[PDB]
């Protein structure tokens, strides 16, 4: 997806391109790591912060905490949030609402990707930090590894974006996907601060969205 | 009529209370940021298009400088955002199709239905009241010409009366904002059904402050506004002013 919006942009307003991906796997964040005075962003946010790319083409949820110095332009595409959890006839999570997604136990595993948008979000959130003691006695490593124990029954529950966690039980089946669009929001893109293509590249979103 | 938790909105017409959802993200936009601000009321249209090459309604004001801020229904697209500039959409939108209920979904597939492409049977579907210079209208035209040229014997005037005549069955279907649509749809009694698909809506778009070209108040604002969306402040007003009951 990410591939074919930047060749349509490259298409569009004739951008050279030079495509490489992250080693550290992560989105990043602000965290005071080893040997540091505060918290520094990491992973693709803190590769963009630090010049090493022009801009980031991910599935990259809008936050004001990067929008303080990254430009977002209008979101590619929208989605929420919801859980994949293997709940299949051979309640765990009734809703937004549900005791157990209010009471933290030890029978299920809610999980994260590490630096990730949602974690943030959810450290932020209040009335909810036995949730993000969960995430941080429980958080998985990777979107792929929480979609693979889900399946196969090990994480009981994966909390994550709509859109793509929806896309993934349709296509790999033998899972499903509890609780609506409780935090409805966009993927869109993240280019430097004040960067003049950015307003372009909001423009054709819209043509996208047009086309 | 000039009620209180209401702004007194001026209708300067060529001193009302003007209190809603927009109004109270208005409200607590102010309270966080500390601004003053007056309630400018749009009269002369309620949106308005490049009419003749100029910009009437809420663009004439916005963009000719007679009004500086901007609220409501304010789609965004390159041909509102070139001259204006918008501000993070808070609220989701997009373009729906407004039916009956379940009595008699069709064989349509949206706007990409072949009946719509091929109306050569004896009943295709057609007339759907599209509100004149309004904005799913420029979607429309612009996207498929041929299409609103076919149809274009529909009834223009108001959202109301064709929704009046969707009860009454003389119109099929009206295809306009996917938001107004479902709020209707979820508020009109008799559980008028949505489009073919419950989810399926075309050209996804936004509703997004429209602030002066240039202003610098615009990226604060954003920010500030995402903070209720760091502690889901606004799912209540989102609750109180999009679900139904039948």
């Amino acid at each position: 997806f990410c591939i074919d919006l930047l060749i349509k942009l490259a298409r569009t307003m004739n951008f050279t391109y030079e495509v490489h991906l992250v080693a550290d796997g992560k989105f990043g964040t602000q965290e005071r790591v080893n040997n540091s005075n505060k918290k520094e962003w990491n992973g693709m946010m803190g590769e963009l912060l630090s010049g090493q790319a022009d801009m980031i083409v991910a599935p990259l949820t809008i936050n004001n905490e990067r929008a303080q110095y990254i430009e977002f332009s209008k979101p590619f595409k929208y989605q929420g949030l919801t859980i994949l959890v293997k709940k299949e006839i051979p309640e765990r999570i009734t809703g937004i609402n549900d005791p157990r997604l209010r009471n933290p136990s030890d029978k299920f595993i809610y999980a994260t990707v590490k630096q990730s948008s949602v974690d943030i979000y959810f450290r932020r959130q209040v009335c909810l930090s036995t949730m993000y003691r969960h995430m941080e006695k429980h958080n998985y490593e990777s979107a792929a590894e929480a979609i693979q124990a889900v399946r196969d029954n090990k994480l009981h529950a994966f909390i994550w974006d709509s859109a793509v966690l929806e896309f993934e039980a349709s296509q790999k089946c033998d899972l499903v996907t509890t609780g609506e669009l409780f935090f409805r929001s966009g993927f869109g893109i993240g280019m430097r601060k004040d960067s003049p293509w950015k307003q372009n590249v909001s423009l054709s979103i819209l043509k996208s969205h047009e086309n | 009529p000039a009620i209180r938790d209401s702004v007194p909105c001026r209708s300067q017409l060529n001193k009302r209370c003007c209190k809603g959802f927009c109004i109270d993200i208005l409200k607590r936009l102010a309270h966080t940021i500390g601004f003053s601000y007056d309630l400018y009321l749009v009269t002369n249209g309620k949106h308005g298009k490049k009419i003749d090459g100029v910009w009437n309604g809420m663009i004439g004001e916005v963009f000719y400088q007679r009004a500086d801020m901007a609220i409501g229904s304010l789609t965004i697209n390159e041909e509102r955002s070139e001259i204006v500039d918008f501000s993070v959409p808070f609220v989701e939108t997009g373009i729906s199709v407004m039916v009956a209920r379940s009595n008699g979904v069709d064989t349509v597939s949206g706007l990409s239905d072949r009946k719509f492409q091929r109306p050569q049977e004896q009943y295709p579907p057609l007339k759907f009241g599209t509100v004149p210079n309004g904005s799913t209208e420029k979607n429309i035209r612009s996207n498929y010409p041929d299409m609103h040229s076919y149809m274009v014997r529909y009834n223009q005037p108001r959202v109301e009366e064709a929704l009046t005549q969707l009860k009454a069955g003389k119109l099929d279907a009206f295809i306009y904002d996917a938001a107004v649509l479902n709020y209707m749809a979820r508020k009109d009694e008799g559980c008028k059904l949505v489009t073919i698909g419950s989810g399926k809506v075309f050209a996804t778009t936004g509703y997004g402050i429209a602030l002066h070209k240039g202003s610098r108040w615009k990226r604060p604002i954003d920010l500030a506004l995402l903070q209720f969306l760091g502690d889901d402040e606004i799912e209540m007003l989102e609750r109180l002013w999009l679900s139904g009951i039948c």
